[PDB]
């Protein structure tokens, strides 16, 4: 006579909120030192055994299973921030924790209702987007020299700041290739390929506009160096396709069995003759290839590569402009790809690699990263994802804002001036939003090794004079303006941070009871 | 309660036997045990809850419809309130939290009447005469839907359904969204009767900017991915034709139990060709019709994708049945299960194709959605909700889905009444004077029925963490003068309720909160029919499983 | 519950409860389970029952108290019936079996009235008014026997003695047990025929012999032999003397020593020889004291050593050892002697007097049991009951004990009533007559008690094998035809429902005690609503 | 189901009164057969 | 752990003085006051010390009732001896009562003839040793074949008193624990 198979007992009242807010503080503590240029690294032991060395916020949270359900709302914010932008994931977690940490002693102390706080955060969020729009400014998007320092901003936290001169050119040429004209920048990360090659040196690299395949030719007579290749994409297998009808043959005469295998040879003969109707030089197929079909293609020099993935065939199509056609009858000269060149197979003892290069504005490329271990290849690969993620927003919108705690301090100073001017019941939680933006500058200072009490005290008086571009240096900890150094980020990262931080606080502040035992 | 009773003393039953007022008390505690989780979720001051499935997965929910459905209760007296929450979600779509609290208090307040040796048959009769007297009073106190020169109604109706949600602060922005959505997806049936199909609009689980910047689509949005990446994503120009197919387009075998058998091996390749050719003849005539966009319920094989990529046709696989009826209804096309006609020949006519102005595929946080806008024959609408994660959007999805049902009822029935416990407090003053007229034992039943109705405005103040008796006493004072209004408007002291954000009694018409009267009607009958089901039980017979 | 452990009383899950109508059905059926045991036992045609104790010993009894006493029960309702039979057994000693079937008869008739919806207090008040009304009527109709002389008063004890012996085994030799039971009270009685002392007559059984060998002897039973059996077994008195001059002593034959621990120090050989002289002179002075006192038989409480055997044998003085203090209380009252503490206070006036002392074997090797007999009437009678089995002689003890208790009730003046089912039916028809004008709400309450009293005649009809309806119809019609109310159910088959003819008599105090304990317990059981019982 | 238990309660006390069960059984069949004839006189006919 | 407990537990009031120089005063004097109080309780309980030769009437007077003692459940063990001068083991057991009485003054030692003990007792079953405590019989012991018979010694009798709960195991008066001074002298030299 329990009346409930799912937590007949209840944890209600204020104790559930202590468990919620304290859990929201704990997820921020394990990544508090993961901000700024002097940030440390972390290691995670997954149960499968694949280790990873990460400092980005999204990779930390997704590989950590958490038993607390209220904490999991904080775990998913970096997932939301990752798929939306792909940069600034760590700031969303600590900012959401400071909002929840600062709003903690109001239900305990003041006994102010949560729904009044919900109204306070929306007006603060409305004013937060207003002052961020005032602090932001436009810049020229076509200046390649200007784009290098903006990509260098997010790279400065990561390990590859030492190769920032190479990484900016590596990412700037790649994002411009997939870019096209038509939200005015409809290019997508899915078209950009990044193949991880263990070994080599990271200094030696280049942006090759092509599709890097990880297999060898099927027959040894084929020439591995073609001057003017002609790409033709196919979905049909060169093998004999088995019918799904399960056809059985009643053989009575003696010549029927010999004629069937001759029709098998005649079908592959007629099928290969239609490939040579447009005389290609390079053929690609996503299915198997019989040994019978290899001989007939030697006379034409049609290099074949088999078991190619479905996504790689689409990437081959956009580079060379070839159309994917299943049947072999519909091959035309327009179907054959053109404007391709520099087909060469470099011999490496691990695996065989084949390059491609060009001479329907959609394009693609393959960034070949060289390193020392597979785990740091994932680090540099994730930095490439962060390298192009910061570049999309400056190309999408020309708007741009400073960073390094200066833009967050400008929100706190403007809110603090109007917080005393409001003079109402909602002004108490309205002040918590102004105090919540101080964690980021503080975090940066603390990691740098400075004394945050006096560095931030003069920073308050500095911003009171009427300037906004004054930040905090990460190495030595000056109050120097960021115009000299060049720390600048897009506006979309800070907009998504304050929006996701406010929207996450509204989700978690309106919880009073915790239950379990449902087993859906 | 105290101890367990004797197990089948000279009765010889395999299960348990219990009788008397003990099980009647257990039903009261059973209805109160399941109602306590619904107490804190009532009104705008209520807070949400989360249910953990012991697998890491959790879901945030405010309404008691799906909360009690997820809470697996084994006591059968509590199952009726579980089904009552599911019943009220189907017909009305709002007030699932209120019927559980009202039904529990009617049983709780009637528990005192049981030990007074008042029979339950007399108690429910006193409740039922109070019910039909309350329905007529609700039919008298209802107001018209004009109220001014302009409409000024549907924006206020959304605030009542949108209250007590995570996006209640953003209800000012979403109020214009829901009224513009349901006015676009209207239809015509029964020779002049207008209907509003709930769930016809597409609620997408998007992630990004915020709930405030949620863009209302002027048209339907299909949630599906493109087949191939080499296809054109954006199709401009007016009069874009929409083809809605459902037949099997991938290469399939012969009839369900036949066997292909042939003696001559010369025609073995020809039968293979025509099986590959007969499926392409269907794609050939669609290109002759010139359909820019084609949608299919079943899959799409690569043999068909080459023709769409060449002719620049947008082929989309993995559509669902319920969606394509709304695409054909909105774009003006007709659902095509197979290509045939009354004649023996097989062909395709251009009349089967729809029309729309623009079709664009958009991607936002790993969510590809085909935005179809500008339907010529009939309009459509979709709402792209944006938030933190999928589990937070489930509360927003239920918040929007309940909002459509409330705005559906105020248009189907223009009669409305104010919120804030106005009618719940007005019926008490009406029933107290009626309780004295009837005389005999039903006075206590009608009186305690009226006392149970006050729990709705009381719970608004208890959850607000404020003084409740002062607000109830002031609400009692104004409603007490309404019956003694002395007509000759100057009929004041009516249509008032609680204002929780400020803690005062003001006019609900000016505050901008209303609710349809039909929700009050069905909630009272369904709450009393559930109360009749629990009161009439005397003894339980629980048989153990074999 | 609200999830927390909702516990109030210690050991919550062990104990249970029971309320409503189901609590009552557990009570009435529990009484019917005990009533079926007693219903087939009551009356002269009853049957005994074997009660096996945990220690393996058995007792063949057909008395309700001894049955219920040795019965291991769990239900509390039967445990109150165990004490009700024990209550009737301790004070009156008659009707134990009745107070169970009669209380169950009130409970069985109360079950039908609970179905009608009568409150239990109105049921209990109805039996209280009906019980006093029946006692007030039966006190008027019974006749007094004090006007008759002593010769006829002895016959009234024989009427009740044969009534009490019968229905028990010991119903063969019952004509002699009636004379033996009456002869025991003729010796032990007050001159005013009032407040006789029952403690003077103790029960004593002997395993052996047959029932015919039992006889009357006025004396004490000791389970021991004389000291050093070389003397003759049967000692006789002198030629001219008042008696054997019995002597009793609570001092062992030894030198006088302090009661406190002592240390007699002998520091010289001359003092050591005086200790030898002191040792011998005390035994010499001791036997000279009892010699000059004229005692023949000596009774010692705390025994003595072997030195006094030869001194007592030469002077022709039998003696015993290890006589318990309870037996000396019985010896002094029987022989009318005073127990001297020591030899210095020894005088001829304190010695008792009895006829003769002798011992027999009763068989081969069992034990030598001492026998004493008086030559005249004394204030002590010890029944000498024999038996072929240990269960026979054990049942004969409690059977004869109830016989003396029934005669003890008749010692009280003006308490006689003719039983045999006549007392039940004569109290039943008047209660139904009162209900006809005292209807009220309690009209069915009087009818229940009227029908409950008649069950004991119907119980006698079942054991005798006669038709119950024809029996009660004839008795009820005969009581309405004639106001003579001494006709009852005769089951022993001598013909004649009349009864004074059949020499049967019950005590009046015993019969009114039946409905009192039955009604007083029924008032208690009907008050119970909640039944809380804990696990063992 | 209530009249059956009531007649069994009537037969409960009658078993103690030295009456055979078959005589008790036949008495109810004769009494029930007479009960039908009494109600046939009391019941009133109605129209179609 | 036991090394700290052996300083106080394994030393009497006479042996605790040896640790006056090594151990702390407050640590040592705190336990000496405890052991001194225990010694005072045994002196108050020493209401006996010689064989109580009783008569049969007194058998209740001094045995069963005495075993109740204070009835603080101040029980007292009462060893009764059904003596018989003819048997060999009886005079042996009588000597053990005299020796044990001088040592264990809190335990009451009682003796009585077997002929004056039980009505016609079997002489073959003599000597008999009964142990009363709070009115209840703790041990009804049979002739001394269990305790060696004719070769019974004082060490075997003291071991029996420990089994019935009359004397503690680690009592300094028992010969098993009361090591000779020459034994402890050799241990200190070879240490
Ligand atoms: N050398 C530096 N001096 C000042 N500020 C820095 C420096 N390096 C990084 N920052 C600040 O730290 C932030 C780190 O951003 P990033 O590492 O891309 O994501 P996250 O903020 O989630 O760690 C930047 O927004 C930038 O303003
Ligand atoms: N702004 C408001 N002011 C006063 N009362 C309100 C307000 N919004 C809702 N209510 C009250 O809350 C009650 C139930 O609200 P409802 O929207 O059904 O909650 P839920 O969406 O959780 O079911 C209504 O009866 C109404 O009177
Ligand atoms: N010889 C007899 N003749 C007629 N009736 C007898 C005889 N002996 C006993 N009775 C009746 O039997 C009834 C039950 O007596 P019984 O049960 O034997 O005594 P108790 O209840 O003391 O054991 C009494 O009411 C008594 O009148
Ligand atoms: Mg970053
Ligand atoms: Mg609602
Ligand atoms: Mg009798």
């Amino acid at each position: 006579v329990v009346f409930m198979n799912a937590s007949q007992e209840r944890t209600t009242g204020r104790q559930a909120q202590i468990s919620n807010i304290t859990a929201a503080k704990a997820v921020a503590d394990v990544i508090r030192t993961c901000l700024g240029p002097k940030a440390m690294l972390k290691m995670l032991l997954d149960p499968m055994g694949g280790l990873v060395l990460t400092n980005d916020g999204h990779a930390i949270l997704r590989e950590i299973d958490v038993a607390h359900p209220a904490a999991k709302s904080m775990l998913e914010l970096s997932r939301t921030q990752d798929e939306e932008v792909g940069d600034g994931t760590t700031t969303v977690i600590i900012l959401a924790g400071e909002i929840l940490a600062q709003c903690a002693p109001y239900l305990i102390e003041k006994n102010i209702h949560p729904v009044i706080i919900i109204q306070a955060l929306k007006k603060a969020l409305t004013d937060a987007l207003e002052v961020i729009k005032q602090v932001s400014k436009p810049v020229d998007v076509e200046n390649d020299a200007a784009m290098k320092k903006l990509i260098q901003a997010s790279i400065g936290t990561k390990y590859v700041i030492h190769w920032s001169e190479k990484m900016c050119e590596l990412a700037l040429d790649a994002v411009k290739t997939v870019r096209k004209d038509l939200n005015f920048e409809i290019d997508i990360k899915r078209y950009v390929r990044v193949e991880k090659i263990p070994g080599g040196d990271v200094l030696d690299s280049r942006v090759l506009k092509g599709v890097l395949l990880n297999k060898d030719v099927v027959h040894p007579k084929m020439s591995r160096h073609i001057e003017n290749p002609r790409v033709v994409l196919l979905d049909c297998p060169l093998e004999y396709k088995k019918g799904e009808s399960q056809t059985n043959i009643e053989i009575e005469k003696e010549e029927d069995w010999n004629r069937i295998l001759q029709i098998e040879e005649e079908q592959v003969q007629l099928m290969c003759e239609q490939i040579l109707a447009v005389r290609p030089t390079l053929v690609i197929t996503e299915k198997g290839v019989s040994d019978l079909a290899q001989h007939y293609l030697l006379k034409g020099g049609c290099s074949v590569l088999r078991r190619v993935k479905k996504s790689d065939n689409n990437r081959i199509a956009r580079v060379t402009g070839a159309t994917i056609v299943n049947r072999v009858e519909d091959l035309k000269e327009s179907d054959v790809g053109t404007n391709c060149g520099l087909f060469k197979v470099e011999m490496i003892g691990d695996e065989y690699f084949s390059f491609l290069d060009n001479c329907g504005l959609q394009k693609a490329c393959t960034i070949m990263l060289r390193g020392g271990s597979k785990d740091i290849l994932n680090e540099i690969d994730r930095n490439l994802q962060d390298a192009m993620a910061v570049a999309r927003n400056v190309m999408l919108s020309p708007s741009l804002s400073p960073g390094g705690g200066a833009t967050e301090m400008a929100v706190s100073v403007k809110l603090a001036e109007k917080a005393k001017q409001l003079e109402g019941i909602q002004q108490w939680p309205y002040q918590a939003v102004a105090d919540a933006m101080e964690c980021i500058p503080r975090t940066l200072i603390q990691n740098a090794g400075g004394d945050p009490i006096r560095l931030l005290s003069q920073l308050r008086a500095k911003h009171a004079q009427g300037n906004f571009t004054t930040g905090i240096d990460g190495d030595k900890g000056k109050i120097v303006d960021m115009v000299s150094y060049g720390i600048w980020e897009p506006e979309v990262i800070k907009q998504q941070s304050v929006k996701t931080a406010i929207e996450s606080a509204c989700l978690l502040l309106r919880v009073d009871d915790i239950v379990s035992g449902v087993r859906k | 309660q105290l101890f367990n009773n004797s197990r089948s003393d000279t009765l010889f039953l395999g299960g348990e036997k219990i009788s008397g007022d003990d099980i009647r008390n257990q039903n009261v505690l059973a209805t109160m045990a399941v109602a306590n989780v619904v107490k804190s979720s009532l009104g705008p001051v209520g807070l949400d809850k989360m249910l953990v499935d012991d697998i890491g997965d959790f879901t945030v929910t405010n309404d008691g419809a799906t909360i009690l459905s997820l809470l697996d209760v084994q006591h059968p007296a509590g199952k009726i309130l579980v089904e009552l929450a599911q019943q009220q979600d189907r017909e009305i779509g709002d007030g699932t939290t209120s019927v559980v609290i009202i039904a529990s208090e009617l049983l709780k307040r009637a528990n005192e009447l049981v030990k007074n040796k008042i029979h339950p048959t007399t108690i429910i009769t006193g409740f039922r005469v109070a019910l039909r007297e309350a329905i007529r009073f609700i039919n008298e106190v209802l107001s018209t839907s004009v109220d001014t020169l302009g409409k000024e109604t549907l924006i206020n109706i959304a605030k009542t359904s949108m209250s007590s949600k995570i996006i209640g602060a953003d209800s000012d922005f979403f109020s214009n969204m829901v009224v513009d959505a349901l006015l676009a997806v209207k239809t015509q049936n029964s020779k002049g009767e207008i209907k509003y199909p709930v769930k016809a609009v597409n609620v997408l689980k998007a992630h990004g900017k915020s709930a405030t910047e949620s863009l209302l689509v002027p048209g339907y949005a299909l949630n599906c991915t493109v087949a191939s990446q080499a296809m054109p994503k954006r199709i401009a120009g007016g009069n874009v034709k929409i083809a809605c197919l459902d037949l099997n387009l991938q290469k399939a075998r012969m009839a369900m139990g036949v066997q292909i058998n042939i003696d001559d091996p010369e025609q073995l390749e020809q039968i293979r060709k025509r099986e590959a050719g007969i499926v392409l003849e269907r794609v050939k005539k669609i290109i002759d019709a010139g359909a820019q966009v084609v949608l299919t319920t079943k899959g799409i094989d690569d043999l068909c994708l080459k023709e769409f990529v060449e002719a620049k046709i947008m082929g989309v696989r993995r559509c669902k049945k319920e969606d394509l009826r709304r695409i054909a209804r909105a774009t003006g096309a007709t659902l095509v299960s197979s290509m045939s006609n009354l004649e023996g020949e097989e062909t395709f006519e251009s009349s089967y194709l729809g029309l729309c102005d623009e079709v664009v595929q958009a991607k936002f946080s790993d969510d590809e959605c085909i935005l179809i806008k500008g339907t010529s024959k009939h309009s459509s609408s979709s709402i792209i909700l944006r938030g933190a994660n999928d589990y937070s959007l489930d509360e927003m999805e239920r918040s929007l889905h309940d909002s459509l049902s409330v705005v559906k009822r105020t248009l189907e029935s223009g009669n409305v009444v104010p919120g804030g416990g106005c009618v719940e407090a007005a019926l008490n003053i009406y029933l107290d004077n009626f309780a004295t007229t009837v005389g005999s034992r039903e006075q206590l039943a009608i009186a305690e029925f009226a006392a149970a109705l006050l729990i709705i405005p009381k719970t608004l103040a208890v959850n607000a963490a404020k003084d409740s008796s002062e607000l109830v006493a002031k609400l009692r004072s104004y409603h007490a003068a309404s019956q003694m209004a002395k007509p000759e408007k100057r009929r004041s002291y009516r249509n008032y309720g609680l204002d929780l954000i400020r803690g005062k009694i003001v006019d609900e018409i000016h505050a901008g909160v209303l609710e349809p009267t039909i929700s009050k009607v069905k909630s009272l009958k369904s709450a009393l029919e559930a109360c009749v089901a629990i009161l009439r039980i005397d003894t339980m017979i629980t048989v153990d499983p074999e | 519950e609200m999830g927390r452990p909702f516990i109030i009383v210690k050991d919550q899950g062990n104990k249970k409860r029971q309320h409503g109508l189901e609590a009552k059905k557990s009570h009435i059926l529990a009484a019917r389970s005990v009533a079926s045991i007693i219903k087939t036992s009551l009356g002269p045609r009853g049957l005994d029952k074997i009660l096996i104790s945990p220690d393996g010993e058995i007792t063949i009894t057909n008395d309700g108290a001894t049955i219920l006493s040795q019965m291991e029960l769990d239900n509390e309702i039967a445990k109150l019936l165990v004490q009700l039979s024990k209550s009737q057994d301790d004070e009156i000693g008659d009707g134990t079996t009745g107070v169970v079937v009669l209380a169950s008869a009130l409970l069985d008739q109360a079950l039908e009235l609970i179905q009608k919806g009568i409150h239990p207090i109105k049921i209990a008040n109805g039996f209280d008014e009906a019980a006093k009304l029946a006692i007030s009527k039966l006190e008027e109709t019974c006749d007094d026997i004090s006007a008759s002389n002593d010769e006829l008063f002895r016959d009234f004890l024989l009427r009740a003695a044969k009534t009490s012996l019968g229905s028990k085994i010991v119903s063969k030799d019952h004509d002699r047990f009636a004379e033996m039971a009456v002869e025991a009270v003729i010796n032990v009685m007050d001159k005013d025929r009032k407040d006789v002392d029952f403690d003077l007559i103790k029960m004593q059984g002997r395993v052996g012999g047959s029932i015919s060998d039992s006889k009357l002897i006025n004396g004490v039973i000791l389970d021991k032999d004389f000291s050093h059996p070389q003397m003759p077994k049967c000692v006789l008195p002198k030629e001219g003397s008042d008696g054997v001059k019995l002597a009793i002593l609570t001092c062992p034959f030894e030198p006088p020593k302090p009661k406190t621990k002592h240390k007699l120090d002998i520091s010289s050989v001359e003092e050591y020889q005086k200790l030898q002289t002191y040792e011998q002179d005390k035994f010499k002075e001791m036997i000279d004291d009892v010699k000059k006192a004229g005692a023949d038989v000596v009774i010692c409480q705390w025994g003595f050593d072997d030195e006094a055997n030869h001194l007592l044998l030469q002077n022709d003085l039998p003696a015993v050892r290890w006589v318990g203090g309870q037996e000396l209380e019985h010896i002094a009252i029987s022989t009318n002697g005073r127990i001297v503490p020591r030899f210095q206070d020894l005088s001829k006036d304190k010695l008792g007097t009895c006829s003769r002392i002798y011992e027999q074997e009763f068989g081969t090797t069992k034990d030598r049991m001492l026998i004493i007999e008086q030559s005249k009437e004394t204030k002590t009678v010890t029944c000498f009951v024999r038996g072929s089995n240990k269960m026979i002689v054990d049942e004969a003890e409690r059977a004869l004990h109830d016989s003396l208790c029934v005669v003890r009730n008749l010692v009280k003046d003006s308490r006689v009533v003719y039983g045999g089912g006549a007392a039940e039916v004569t109290m039943s028809l008047a209660v139904s007559e009162e209900a006809d004008k005292q209807r009220g709400i309690d009209q069915y309450a009087f009818r229940g008690f009227a029908q409950a009293l008649d069950t004991i005649p119907m119980t006698l009809a079942e054991n005798s094998g006669l038709d119950p309806i024809g029996t009660l119809s004839t008795l009820k019609s005969k009581q309405l035809k004639e106001k003579i109310s001494n006709i009852g159910v005769d089951c022993l088959g001598y013909g004649s429902n009349d009864m004074k003819e059949l020499f049967v008599v019950d005590p009046f105090i015993g019969k009114k005690q039946q409905i009192l304990l039955a009604t007083q317990l029924c008032r208690m059981i009907l008050k119970i609503d909640n039944v809380i019982i804990s696990g063992k | 189901v209530i009249l059956t238990g009531a007649l069994l309660g009537a037969a409960e006390r009658l078993l103690n009164k030295g009456i055979h069960p078959t005589i008790i059984a036949d008495s109810f069949q004769s009494a029930a057969k007479r009960s039908v004839d009494i109600l046939l006189e009391m019941c009133h006919k109605v129209s179609l | 752990a036991k090394q700290h407990e052996n300083r106080l537990e394994d030393k009497d009031l006479s042996d605790l003085e040896e640790l006056e120089d090594d151990e702390d005063e407050d640590f040592l004097e705190a336990y000496k006051i405890k052991r001194l109080n225990e010694i005072r309780k045994l002196q108050e309980r020493s209401k006996f010390g010689e064989v109580f030769h009783i008569n049969k009437p007194e058998y209740n007077k001094e045995v069963t009732l005495a075993s109740q003692g204070k009835k603080d459940d101040g029980g007292v063990y009462v060893f009764v001896h059904l003596s018989l001068q003819s048997k060999l083991q009886s005079r042996i057991l009588s000597h053990l009562f005299q020796s044990a009485a001088c040592k264990f003054r809190e335990i009451k030692f009682v003796e009585i003839p077997a002929n004056r003990a039980i009505e016609n007792y079997p002489e073959s079953n003599c000597p008999t040793l009964i142990v009363y405590y709070r009115g209840e019989v703790i041990k009804n012991m049979i002739t001394l074949l269990e305790l060696g018979g004719n070769n019974s010694k004082m060490e075997d009798f003291e071991d029996f008193m420990v089994k019935v709960g009359a004397v503690a195991e680690g009592d300094n008066r028992l010969i098993m624990n009361r090591d000779d001074e020459e034994s402890r002298e050799e241990r200190k030299l070879h240490y």
